[PDB]
Order: C-alpha cells, then sequence, then structure tokens
RNA sequence: AGGUUGACCUCGGAUCAGGUAGGAGGACCCGCUGAACUUAAGCAUAUCAAUAAGCGGAGGAAAAGAAACCAACAGGGAUUGCCCUAGUAACGGCGAGUGAAGCGGCAACAGCUCAAAUUUGAAAGCUGGCUUCGGCCCGCGUUGUAAUUUGGAGAGGAUGCUUU
RNA sequence: AAAGCUCCUUCGACGAGUCGAGUAGUUUGGGAAUGCUGCUCAAAAUGGGAGGUAAAUUUCUUCUAAAGCUAAAUACCGGCCA
C-alpha cells in the first residue's frame, strides 16, 4: 500500500498509518471458476445447444457484421457490458467450431 | 450430484429440450384443475433449494393464476370522481401473481403452512406455480428442529401477511439507501415520521 | 396446539456438540 | 414553517411515562445483574475510530473484537463469547495500531479474568484455582474498560531547541500546491503520453 | 435381517475384543441412488450404468448418456424403474451402477 | 476424473 | 396357466385410524385496496393522503434483523427505538406546500440454519400399529431421510497438546 | 467416540423467467439519482449488485441477492388486575 502524505488534501491524502496486508476473505471468492462447474456447464451447453437469439448473433458474427451483432445483442440482453461479454463468448464458440472443423 | 446439472439445464429455458418440456407440461397443467396436488415436484432442484424435503409432512400444490393487470370493480369500468387520465386496463396490483397463488393454495389447504413457491410454466393466459407446504401437526415435522419453527402460532398464514419470499420482495425489505421508506415497514415508518413527540421538559 | 416441551427442547447435533464443549462459563473480572 | 396540515392530533405522543420507564429499566437492570452475578452485566468492547473526516479525531467502543485480534490475543473464537468478550466478524484490521491496541486490551482482560471450573470438584488447568478465585471484582466492563483517551492531548510542551523547521515554502503554499497537483494529475499524464508518443514517432 | 445379523456378529467381535473387519468381509453390491451414481461416473469408478427409460421428470437423466459418453462409461437404457427397484429393494430406482464385482463374476 | 472435494 | 401371473406410476372410494381449519376479538401490528370535504382566487399537476371507509392475516407484542449495508474516513459494522442530524439535501402549476438519510450520543444487545459433495465397508434417518416395554411389524424414503459443511469459512493433509 | 487450537502444496460446489434492460401504471425528498407491480426481452463467472447526472474506456472501494430462523430495548382508545 502507498503511504499517505499526512495532509488533508491532495493525492494520497490522509492520516499516516502502517497499512496491513490481508489474507483474502472467502466471501470474495465468488466469481472464481471451479473445475466441476466448468465440466457441468460445458456438458449442459453441449446437451442443450443454443438459444435463437444466440444463433442470430452467431450468424451475424460469421457474416462479419460485428457492430450489428453488438447492437442486436444489446437490444436482446439490455446492457452494453453483458452484450459485449456474450459477443466474446459466441466468438469463442465459433472459434472452437472452426478449429474442430 | 444430478441437481447441479438440473440447475444448469433449468437456466437454459430457450433450448429445444427445455422448450419442448415446457410446452407439453403447459398443456397438461392447463387440462388439469386450477388448483391441484402434485405427487412430486416437477423441478426437484428448485424445490430442494427452496426447502422441500422427501419427508412425510411436505406437500406440493400446483396452481395457475390469470396474468396481466388488475381491474377496479366499478360499474361499466368507469369512475365518478376527478379525471384520472388512465384506464382500468393499466392498473397494477402491488403484490405478485406468485403471492396470489400462495394465498389461494393456503385457502385450499388451511391446515398447512405455506413455506415458499416457485414458477414452473406460463402461457398467454396463465402463470403456473408450485407451492411447498408443511404440515405443522405432523410429528415428523414437529420433532425436526430445522422445520418446527413453522409450528409456532406466529407463522399462521405467512403468505397472507407477506412473510414469504415474494412477500418480502413486494414489501421492499432490503438494506440500503434505495429502501429508505420500506425497510422497517412503510406504514410504521410513516407513523414514526408523522408522530409529534412532546417531552415533559421541552 | 402448543409444541411439546421435548420437541421445543430438541436441538441439532452440531448445536449439541458446540454446547457440550463451549457452554456459557461462570467468570469474574478483577478490578 | 409549521407542519400541521395533516391529522396531527391522531398521533401526538406524550411522555408522562418517562420516570416510570426509568424505574422499569432500572428494575430490569437490577434483575439482569442479579441473574448474571458474579459476571459483569455487559461484554468487553473494542476501541474503534469513528468514520468520516468530521469524527475521525475521536475513538469509541465498537461492536466486537475481530478474529485477527482474538487470534493474536490467543483467545479461541468459540470460547470468547462465553467469557464476556463480544465478537464481530465483519470488522477488519487495516492498520497495525488499532489491532495492537485491541490485542493489548484483550490481554489485559484475560489477565484480570477469573474463570471458575465447570465442575467444582474437578478443576482444570485453564481454570482459576480456588485460592485465587477470591478478590475484589467489577460488574461494569463499560466503566472498568472505558475509552480512557477518546481524543488526542490538546497541549504538549517542547523546548525551542527542538521546534520543527516546517514545510519549505509554507503550509499555505503546500496546501495550494497539493490541491494544484490533485486537480492537474490527469493533464500532466495526458501531456506526458502525448510527448512520449511524439518522441517515439520522431526519435 | 441380514444387516441385523451382521451387526450382531460385529457386536460379538467387539465384545470378544476383535475388530469388525476381522469378522466382516468387504461387500460387493449394486450401486444406486442418482446422486451417488452421478458421483461415481464423475470419479470414473462405475463399470456399467443402467438408466431407466421412464423417469419423470426426464431432466434427472437427460444429461446422463452424455455424461457417460464423456467419461467413457458403458451405459444402457433399460425398461423399468420398478424393475431396477426390484434389484435395489425399492419401489423405483432411476439408475443403477456396477463398479466392481467378485472374481468369479 | 472430476471430483467435488478431496476425500479421506 | 402366458388371452396368465405380477411390479410400478397416476388418479379415485371409505361415517376407514389419527389429526387440523373456520368464528370471535382487532387499541397496538403485517399486507391489500382506496376517497372526498379541505388547502391551492376558481381548478384537471399538487394538497388533504400513500389518510378515512372496505378486505385478508397474527401475537403478547407484532414487524424487522444478523449486509448483494454505510461509506470514502486513521474507516465503521445485524435489527428496533429516543435525541440530534433537520425544516437540512432534495421535490413543487400560476406555489400553496412537501421532505428523508449516513455519521454522532444513548436504551438494548445474540447469534445462526439450509441448497449446492458419494455413508457407499453397509439409510447410519423417520410417521404409524402391536407390545410382555426387550422389541417386533405395516410402511415413508435412493427422483435422497441422518451425520458433515455455509463463506466469519470449510474439505483434505501435517502436528502435538487440550475438552466432554 | 466425538470437539478445539496451530500450520499448509492443493481443492474450495455458493440460490434463474431470477438479476438486469425497455415500456406502462403507481409511489417517493429521490418529476436528472427511489421503491413496487404488469407486459416484452432476458444474463454472467473474480462474476454480480452498489458507489444518488447520461454514456464509452481504464482503474478503485465495499459487500455477496434471487432460501430460512431468532430474545431485548419499541407500540398499545381491546381484555384482566392495581
Amino acid at each position: 500500500p502507498v503511504e499517505r502524505t499526512g495532509l488533508i488534501r491532495g493525492l494520497n491524502k490522509g492520516h499516516k498509518t502502517t497499512r496491513r496486508v490481508l489474507k483474502e476473505r472467502p466471501s470474495r471468492r465468488k466469481g472464481a471458476q471451479s473445475k466441476r462447474t466448468q465440466f457441468v456447464r460445458s456438458l449442459i451447453r453441449e446437451v442443450a445447444g443454443l438459444a435463437p437469439y444466440e444463433r442470430r448473433v452467431i450468424e451475424l458474427l460469421r457474416n462479419g457484421k460485428d457492430k450489428r451483432a453488438r447492437k442486436f445483442s444489446k437490444k436482446k440482453l439490455g446492457t452494453f457490458g453483458r452484450a459485449k461479454r456474450k459477443c466474446e463468448e459466441l466468438q469463442r464458440i465459433i472459434a472452437e467450431s472452426r478449429r474442430a472443423h | 450430484g444430478a441437481l447441479k446439472y438440473l440447475e444448469e439445464l433449468s437456466k437454459k429455458k430457450q433450448s429445444d429440450v427445455v422448450r419442448f418440456l415446457l410446452r407439453v407440461r403447459c398443456w397438461e397443467y392447463r387440462q388439469l384443475n386450477v388448483i391441484h396436488r402434485a405427487s412430486r415436484p416437477s423441478r426437484p432442484d428448485k424445490a430442494r433449494r427452496l426447502g422441500y424435503k422427501a419427508k412425510q409432512g411436505y406437500v406440493i400444490y400446483r396452481v395457475r393464476v390469470r396474468r396481466g393487470g388488475r381491474k377496479r370493480p366499478v360499474p361499466k369500468g368507469a369512475t365518478y370522481g376527478k379525471p384520472t387520465n388512465q384506464g382500468v386496463n393499466q392498473l397494477k396490483y402491488q403484490r405478485s401473481l406468485r403471492a396470489t397463488a400462495e394465498e389461494r393454495v393456503g385457502r385450499r389447504c388451511s391446515n398447512l403452512r405455506v413455506l415458499n413457491s416457485y414458477w414452473v410454466n406460463q402461457d398467454s393466459t396463465y402463470k403456473y406455480y408450485e407451492v411447498i407446504l408443511v404440515d405443522p401437526n405432523h410429528k415428523a415435522i414437529r420433532r425436526d428442529p430445522r422445520i418446527n419453527w413453522i409450528c409456532n402460532p406466529v407463522h399462521k398464514h405467512r403468505e397472507c401477511r407477506g412473510l414469504t419470499s415474494t412477500g418480502k420482495k413486494s414489501r421492499g425489505l432490503n438494506k440500503g439507501h434505495r429502501f429508505n421508506k420500506t425497510r422497517a415497514g412503510r406504514r410504521k415508518t410513516w407513523k414514526r415520521h408523522n408522530t409529534l413527540s412532546l417531552w415533559r421538559y421541552r | 396446539r402448543r409444541l411439546s416441551k421435548e420437541d421445543a427442547s430438541r436441538v441439532l447435533e452440531k448445536t449439541k456438540k458446540r454446547l457440550t464443549h463451549f457452554p456459557q462459563r461462570k467468570y469474574a473480572v478483577k478490578a | 414553517n409549521n407542519h400541521f396540515r395533516k391529522h396531527w392530533q391522531r398521533r401526538v405522543r406524550c411522555h408522562f411515562d418517562q420516570p416510570g420507564k426509568k424505574v422499569t429499566r432500572r428494575l430490569a437492570r437490577r434483575a439482569k445483574a442479579a441473574a448474571l452475578a458474579p459476571r459483569p452485566v455487559d461484554k468487553l468492547r473494542p476501541i474503534v475510530r469513528c468514520p468520516t473526516v468530521k469524527y475521525n479525531r475521536r475513538t469509541r467502543l465498537g461492536r466486537g473484537f475481530t478474529l485477527e485480534e482474538l487470534k493474536a490475543a490467543g483467545i479461541p473464537r468459540l470460547l470468547a463469547p462465553t467469557i464476556g468478550i463480544a465478537v464481530d466478524h465483519r470488522r477488519k484490521n487495516l492498520s497495525e495500531e488499532s489491532l495492537a491496541a485491541n490485542v493489548q486490551r484483550l490481554k489485559d482482560y484475560k489477565a484480570r479474568l477469573i474463570l471458575f471450573p465447570r465442575k467444582s470438584n474437578k478443576p482444570k488447568k485453564a481454570d482459576t484455582p480456588k485460592d485465587q478465585q477470591t478478590a475484589e471484582t467489577t460488574t461494569s466492563l463499560r466503566t472498568s474498560f472505558g475509552v480512557e483517551q477518546p481524543l488526542a492531548p490538546g497541549f504538549t510542551e517542547i523546548s525551542k531547541s527542538e521546534i520543527p523547521a516546517g514545510i519549505e515554502g509554507g503550509a499555505y503554499r503546500a496546501l495550494r500546491k497539493a490541491r494544484s497537483d490533485a486537480r492537474l494529475v490527469g493533464v500532466r499524464e495526458k501531456r506526458a503520453k502525448e510527448k512520449a508518443e511524439a518522441e517515439a514517432n520522431k526519435k | 435381517q441380514e444387516k441385523k445379523e451382521r451387526l450382531l456378529r460385529e457386536a460379538t467381535a467387539i465384545k470378544e475384543g476383535k475388530k469388525k473387519e476381522d469378522v466382516s468381509k468387504k461387500p460387493y453390491t449394486v450401486k444406486y441412488g442418482l446422486n451417488h451414481v452421478v458421483g461415481l461416473i464423475e470419479n470414473k469408478k462405475a463399470s456399467l450404468v443402467l438408466i431407466a427409460n421412464d423417469v419423470d421428470p426426464i431432466e434427472l437423466v437427460v444429461f446422463l448418456p452424455a455424461l457417460c459418453r464423456k467419461m467413457g462409461i458403458p451405459y444402457a437404457i433399460i425398461k423399468g424403474k420398478a424393475r431396477l427397484g426390484t434389484l435395489v429393494h425399492k419401489k423405483t430406482a432411476a439408475v443403477v451402477a456396477i463398479t466392481e464385482v467378485r472374481s468369479e463374476d | 476424473a472430476v471430483s467435488v472435494r478431496k476425500r479421506a
């Protein structure tokens, strides 16, 4: 941790203390991907397949209309970040299909 | 176990397998009664995580409720006061269809206690729910410390008072600045804020 | 309709172990 | 500005029961002390510093000791609430000073603690022996273990040989400069990246 | 009744001061229970999987052929959850598994 | 193989 | 005997064995639904008011509650209530008006249970019936009842002392 | 037989028509930052929510929703006793 300057204003302001390093709390492990969860989600994806909007976005990404794919995924999902993440997920699916074929 | 797979599959509601199962089950539940008993949960992972156990004293009731808004019971659907600049086609009930489902299932089985409920299917006309109920008079229930809290008289008709999950959701019982008016009870908070306090030595 | 005394006094196994090995103690603090 | 446009007389609260409620609270405290004797009527609380820049000059009692504080004081987390120590798992120790102060507080409490055996005829090694079980005790941990110095001392004396030289240029100038760099931190970085890009282009 | 007799023999062994492993032999049984069988397939301990053809809800077993194919486990769909229940002394078994048998089998 | 946890 | 004999699943009957619900009360409490007089010159935003009336549901209290919190600090640390914050931030035709929260002091303090794991060298769990009170049966349950774990962690190892 | 403490290579499952988005009604001091409900769309894995002015990019800080229980301090024009 960066030592504070001991001043009331400015960059790195605040009273000087000897900051400690913390062992990470187990409640903050949420989001970390597990091996079993990987295996189960991959198997369920293989069994169930895709949604129709996912198929539409995959078709747009194969046709190369990336901006239209992002706009359509934003309209379907609601937010820009979720739309983006779904776009890299479907691009990875397309890349796996191409490297298999 | 298998329930992790059932969870991940139940997330994929737009897949072909889940879509076909939802279609055929919607047809069957539409041919059945509005309120009927399910012999076993059709979503065992959902029921188990909401608290259902395969023990004598746990029952499942399937119910369908008509969806959409709410209409005020006025003659000819029109009002007789100041103009409201709206119709009765756009009046929204403040509780959920899930809460209505639990309330009707509790009235059907007044001897039981509603534990929780979960969505199972929907169509244009109805939404379908499954309600978990516990028998407070069953000895297997009463001897189990994980569940015998519900045998106390303070939990009579929790769904009528909003003490289930959808009831807490509709009452807005969450911590935070977004729930300043409702976290301790909206009417109680209003009474506290509108109470004039006069001390002896004022 | 009230629960019986035995059923109200039943506890879980983990709770019984915890109460067996760490009960509320009798203590005093010197001044 | 008078807010009397509602039905205010329906929810007027008077406080004629203030002395009676004080009497009831005192009777409840007496009953609690008699039930808890010889233990103190309350739990040991840590010393924490109030948040925000307005109140960070003052310390007060917190909810409970952290798990790191209990571990560094050698008190197990299951034993701690049974011997009059309040435990708070939500609070963390971001600095050494509060951690060390609370650990010393716990060590002082453990040194002044008398622990009676669970069975009188079978004493254990962790229990206080009977010849040391008798002493003058306290029944208020909030009084015996209060915040002795909530604020820093407002007055100190030094000799003029050790007067500090001070910030070069002046304290006012130092504050103005710190505010200036705080406001201009992004502009300097942007111009530095632009100059680096220009130097890389025309090296 | 067999479990009661085995526990009586083990109780006599403890009373005479012997371990229960000295009087009891390692058992070989058909493995059952859906969660248990899925765990065995994931640990690749199952040698053969038999899956009932009439499980309602079907989602309890709809992933299981694909799981067996991924883990390289021989599986077969068989008629009768009641028929598997007759194996496992139950009314109904959704799935049964063989992990290991005796040397004569 | 896929394991839920380390076992004794 | 196989056009037979059964195992399940689902759905029914019974004045079957044993239970439970209804109504009253409703000052206080948890929700739903919901005005108008009034105050704005009048008056469809607004105000009265998220009130009165109506409906459903509890208890001696109810409710809330052990953070998907507050914060931005040298950080506090479940919930409830009092004082203060504060008639303040903020909202508002043509303005009448409305109006919280964090910190801080105090009262009172108390923490926890599941789902997601294979006991798999042994459903170890439970309702009911009959008891000679030792137990024995009809069953529930593997589409999962016990033990173990709940994020503050835990599971597996190592290690040597403590505890009932 | 259970239980606690100390250390660690490794593992460390964590709630879905739910969150979130749009729209409509209602509500709030939160008519730019509130909550609830209906319809449509509909997730993710260091992910998600929040950080009271809309958006993109790069960071940071806090918790860990969609399951559940729990006394006290608080209310009391009903009932009983004083």
